[PDB]
């Protein structure tokens, strides 16, 4: 099966550099031509570069070019893309694609999953975490966590060490003017469990290395 | 329509029946050739039929010649 | 460059059905359009190419037509794993360019929000900012309006509204609004309160608190 796997992606700032591979595996490489297509947080897609099979031509949006350089290493079976100069509007999810065989530009037969590129001048920050307290006012009431002003994506947010799934609900990040993502995780339970049972929010930050834990209980 | 009858010219001319007839017939030479002149590929295929009729324009004109050329040298032998 | 119009944005439907989502072209590409679908943990993936041939392995439920400038996806007989992301793509020139997308979403009855709202922390209030945090659960569909008030007073471009995607089991969604003040700007007042609108809703509802109560 044909797989395309990208890396090199990460954190970068502004004017910056950033070197994108892309490893092919389960076909030939050197017979085709490949692409670098984008998709930005607005999740729109947007082709950057491609290159032929032999490197005969190279093709560049405008956005990109004079600042991007795509070169290929059919011996290694690699792709690569060199970014210079980087912007905050080139903060994307970075895909290789092939291209299909019939012309010289065609439509794109397979993906790789992506690698993710995040340009910004803030600096790697662990969460803030506080808790979304239940309501003093035989139903369900609702509870969570505010986890505040950290860079860069993702955290993960589980319940009682995921002992609560059920209802839970771990909203998309906010980018703040600050610079900095903040997101809430909140979760329906039964009124009656309240003041019975604990609930703690079990916070992970992969890029600080930080691991928070808060317990939610009525003010 | 345009850069189509502007090409008929360019190889009408500059461009042999010989050399016409290896780039028509090969896909491998055809591909470098649009490539090359970075062409949309509705406009290499617009371009490869009206081709098409012109080396077959041409291919009949040889044809004629080598028909023409017998039928010359039959009534001679009459 | 060759722009492409894509339309429609959203799509609501059930399984077994048809539904149709169409692309046009600033200009004439002959028939080099190409179909693609994105799924959440996948890779993206080609459908149909050159306009109207399924790639190897593709359903047939999958059809490609077109006329001119114009052409259109149909898919028959819609399977669950069939709502997803969609976004067409012309071939026939450098640089590729694409649709803005279409989002395929499940079709179920009205629900209306269950409404929360959240007072900031005392942890964050000591931290010099206050964070208040409105709650809309389980909805259908993701048209709504969130209004927050503080002593009567619309509160304007203080706030950040996030949804998540259709739920898996009952297909609604869920939504959070932020509202960011100082802890000065916080403790002038006492009525903070956020007024939903909503299709399942008769009249707006509005959950509110007292500060320091």
């Amino acid at each position: 099966e044909v797989m395309l796997v990208e890396s090199g992606g990460g954190l970068v700032r502004p004017g910056g550099s950033l070197k994108l591979s892309c490893t092919a595996s389960g076909f030939t490489f050197s017979r085709c031509a490949m692409s670098w297509v984008r998709q930005t947080p607005e999740k729109r897609l947007e082709w950057v570069s491609a290159i032929s099979r032999d490197s005969t031509y190279t093709y560049y949006s405008d956005s990109v070019k004079g600042r991007f350089t795509v070169s290929r290493d059919n011996a290694k079976n690699t792709l690569y893309l060199q970014m210079s100069s980087l912007r905050s509007e080139d903060t994307a999810m970075y895909y290789c694609a092939r291209q299909i065989d019939d012309y010289y530009v065609d439509a794109l037969d397979y993906w790789g999953q992506g690698t993710s590129v995040t340009v910004s001048s803030a600096s790697t920050k662990g969460p803030s975490v506080f808790p979304l307290a239940p309501s003093s006012k035989g139903g369900t009431a609702a509870l969570g966590c505010l986890v505040k002003d950290y860079f860069p994506e993702p955290v993960t947010v589980s319940w009682n060490s995921g002992a609560l799934t059920s209802g839970v609900h771990t909203f998309p990040a906010v980018l703040q003017s600050s610079g900095l993502y903040s997101l809430s995780s909140v979760v329906t339970v039964p009124s009656s469990s309240l003041g019975t049972q604990t609930y703690i929010c079990n916070v992970n930050h992969k890029p600080s290395n930080t691991k928070v834990d808060k317990k939610v209980e009525p003010k | 329509s345009i850069f189509i009858e502007d090409a008929i010219k360019y190889f009408k001319e500059k461009v042999s029946t010989q050399n016409l007839l290896l780039l028509l017939t090969d896909n491998e030479a055809w591909n470098g050739f649009v490539a090359a002149a970075e062409l949309p590929r509705n406009e290499a295929d617009e371009l490869r039929k009206a081709l098409d009729n012109l080396a077959r324009q041409m291919i009949m004109k040889d044809k004629n010649w080598h028909d023409k050329g017998q039928q010359y040298r039959n009534w001679f032998l009459k | 460059d060759v722009q492409i119009t894509q339309s429609p944005s959203y799509l609501a439907a059930s399984p077994g059905e048809t539904i149709t989502i169409n692309c046009r072209a600033s200009k004439i590409i002959s028939k080099y359009l190409a179909w693609y679908q994105e799924k959440p943990g996948k890779t993206i993936k080609l459908l149909i190419y050159s306009g109207f041939t399924l790639q190897s392995g593709i359903p047939s439920r999958f059809s490609g037509s077109g006329s001119g400038t114009d052409f259109t996806l149909t898919i028959s007989s819609l399977e669950p794993e069939d709502f997803a992301m969609y976004y067409c793509q012309q071939h026939n020139e450098y640089p590729l360019t694409f649709g803005a997308g279409t989002k395929l979403e499940i079709k179920r009855t009205v629900a209306a929000p269950s409404v929360f709202i959240f007072p900031p922390s005392d942890e964050q209030l000591k931290s010099g900012t206050a964070s208040v945090v409105c709650l809309l659960n389980n909805f259908y569909p993701r048209e709504a309006k969130v209004q927050w008030k503080v002593d009567n007073a619309l509160q304007s471009g203080n706030s950040q509204e996030s949804v998540t995607e259709q739920d898996s089991k009952d297909s609604t969604y869920s939504l959070s609004s932020t509202l960011t003040l100082s802890k000065a700007d916080y403790e002038k007042h006492k009525v903070y309160a956020c007024e939903v609108t909503h299709q399942g809703l008769s009249s707006p509802v509005t959950k509110s608190f007292n500060r320091g109560e």
